């Protein structure tokens, strides 16, 4: 069973740019090897095959390279439609496997968060749930940490986020995180807030409220 | 003045099915036989017409390159003369045949683990093909089918791996 | 070439999904057809595929026995049907293929819309829709579909006349089994009061539709 590892995980770039992606395998495949793009809700296109072979009607600006066990897929200078997540596919192997894929996304000027705390709504606290939500707006790079505090006690495992795609206008992330905690836990305590940690901030920043507006 | 691509021949990443075998033609340049004589990457080099030494592109009009992959024990039927089913069904060399078989393995290259089901060959025939006539038809009969593929694995027995053959055909003609 | 698969389909642990795959514009009758599937953001995984010729399967040992690859040459569709479904199987699920000309089982030339098979302990239900208000420059407030298993919900606000400032998240899925997203805008804090803001929430499968004030 055979291993595909590709090395950039997120890439930022911007049109114009040459980007190189890069693939390496467990063993070596000689050059068994195929390249793909995908876009989010759309499936997958065939990009290169045994490692250079440029599949038909792909632009030129692609090329693939690279044998036995480490390859790489060059674009000689990039155009807005490349932003998508590209795969490789060793075919020396069974069962075929691919990467994990490059999310390969537009470089931006930092742009640090704006944060937001939600308590939970009255209207949800009749059913013996609370939900309290932590907004991140507009933000970019998408690296980003969010600890949830009660009553200053880190929350850990009892919160989920979500995550737009880069914002089409100024290319930038936001994140809702939630802490899902039952009725009476809301109500045992007083303090919540929630911590971001953003390239941008210079320092951690602490959005909180208190129940009942204490 | 410009040189004969072998390279793309012989250094091919991907070899054709020997019952859509490739030909390639090999028109006005210069490329050194001796070059392969000595490479001795090759478990079968025989030839027909004339020891490999002319040393130039002397005294020849056209070049045929026939490349293909069949299995191990299969080689020994691209000769003139052979009656298998390579020679039967697949590739027949002429009995008067004047060039040069040349076979290695690519084992390495070809198989697969859990088995490389792209090279193929032809089974059945209504009646034998004459040399160097071609069949790439694909129909079911009534209903059975007649490529089976060979699914090259590496532990296969150097009988059964398989191997790069390329078939150089000399013309005279001119 | 072009490939087009049967829709989404959902079902219960335990049952078994056939999934259809129609292929039109093959010029010749011997090529590969693969199915490969996605679990969410996750990695590709390959299943198995068919010969469009003899009918041959070549499948992953991960589903031996789980998969079956169906055939049918007249119709021109590739059948998968996968069964005893394992919730580990949530995913979509592409029909790939091609070679044409050259026959290979190795790479995917063309490819099918993908299909997208749930598998969970649930039955439809739809939302219950909850408001985010605000505090204190630039405000924010949202809503909150909470507790909600149909395949998608869509969500607007103020009657599709706010699109500036709208994020609406990917979905959430709750260990309840419920998926559960918000949707939020960020407006001048200085008109709140005088403005009215109302998400409008529709989730289609169950025909439910829910529009709640936002206020503070
Ligand atoms: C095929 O290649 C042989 C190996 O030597 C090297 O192979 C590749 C990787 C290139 O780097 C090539 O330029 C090198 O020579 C050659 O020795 C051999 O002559 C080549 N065959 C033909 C027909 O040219």
């Amino acid at each position: 069973d055979i291993q595909m590892t590709q090395s950039p995980s997120t890439l930022s770039a911007s049109v114009g740019d040459r980007v190189t992606i890069t693939c390496r395998a467990s063993q070596s495949i000689s050059s068994w090897l195929a390249w793909y793009q995908q876009k989010p809700g759309k499936a997958p296109k065939l990009l290169i095959y045994d490692a250079s072979s440029l599949e038909s009607g792909v632009p030129s600006r692609f090329s693939g390279s690279g044998s036995g066990t480490e390859f790489t897929l060059t674009i000689s200078s990039l155009q807005p439609d490349d932003f998508a997540t590209y795969y490789c596919q060793q075919y020396n192997g069974y069962p075929w496997t691919f990467g994990q894929g490059t999310k390969v996304e537009i470089k931006r000027t930092v742009a640090a968060p704006s944060v937001f705390i939600f308590p939970p709504s009255d209207e949800q606290l009749k059913s013996g749930t609370a939900s309290v939500v932590c907004l991140l707006n507009n933000f970019y790079p998408r690296e980003a940490k969010v600890q949830w505090k009660v009553d200053n006690a880190l929350q850990s495992g009892n919160s989920q986020e979500s995550v737009t795609e880069q914002d089409s206008k100024d290319s930038t992330y936001s994140l809702s995180s939630t802490l899902t905690l039952s009725k009476a836990d809301y109500e045992k305590h007083k303090v919540y807030a929630c911590e971001v940690t953003h390239q941008g901030l210079s320092s951690p920043v602490t959005k909180s409220f208190n129940r009942g507006e204490c | 003045t410009n040189l004969c691509p072998f390279g793309e021949v012989f250094n091919a990443t991907r070899f054709a099915s020997v019952y859509a075998w490739n030909r390639k033609r090999i028109s006005n340049c210069v490329a050194d036989y001796s070059v392969l004589y000595n490479s001795a990457s090759f478990s079968t080099f025989k030839c027909y017409g004339v020891s490999p030494t002319k040393l130039n592109d002397l005294c020849f009009t056209n070049v045929y390159a026939d490349s293909f992959v069949i299995r191990g024990d299969e080689v020994r039927q691209i000769a003139p003369g052979q009656t298998g089913n390579i020679a039967d069904y697949n590739y027949k060399l002429p009995d008067d045949f004047t060039g040069c078989v040349i076979a290695w393995n690519s084992n390495n290259l070809d198989s697969k683990v859990g088995g490389n089901y792209n090279y193929l060959y032809r089974l059945f025939r209504k009646s034998n093909l004459k040399p160097f006539e071609r069949d790439i038809s694909t129909e079911i009969y009534q209903c059975y089918f007649p490529l089976q593929s060979y699914g090259f694995q590496p532990t296969y027995g150097v009988g059964y791996q398989p191997y790069r053959v390329v078939v150089l055909s000399f013309l005279l003609l001119h | 070439v072009q490939l087009v698969q049967s829709g989404a389909e959902v079902k219960k642990p335990g049952a078994s999904v056939k999934v259809s795959c129609k292929a039109s514009g093959y010029t010749f009758t011997t090529y590969a057809m693969h199915w490969v599937r996605q679990a969410p953001g996750q990695r590709l995984e390959w299943m198995g595929w068919i010969n469009a010729g003899n009918g041959n399967t070549k499948y992953s040992q991960k589903f031996q026995g789980r998969v079956t690859i169906t055939r049918d040459t007249s119709a021109s569709t590739a059948y998968m049907e996968l069964s005893s479904l394992r919730s580990e199987d949530t995913a979509v699920y592409y029909c790939a293929g091609g070679g044409g000309r050259r026959l290979q089982f190795d790479y995917f030339d063309y490819w099918g819309q993908g299909t997208l098979v749930t598998v969970s302990s649930a039955s439809t239900k739809g939302p219950s829709v909850f408001p985010l208000a605000p505090s204190s420059g630039t405000a924010a407030l949202g809503c909150l579909v909470k507790d909600y298993f149909p395949e998608p919900v869509t969500v607007s606000w103020n009657s599709g006349a706010l699109t500036s400032g709208v994020h609406t998240f990917p979905a959430v899925l709750q260990s309840s089994g419920l998926y559960s997203l918000s949707s939020v805008v960020t407006v001048p804090s200085s008109s709140l009061g005088t403005q009215t803001y109302i998400c409008n929430v529709n989730h289609k499968p169950s025909n439910t539709k829910v529009d709640k004030k936002v206020e503070p």
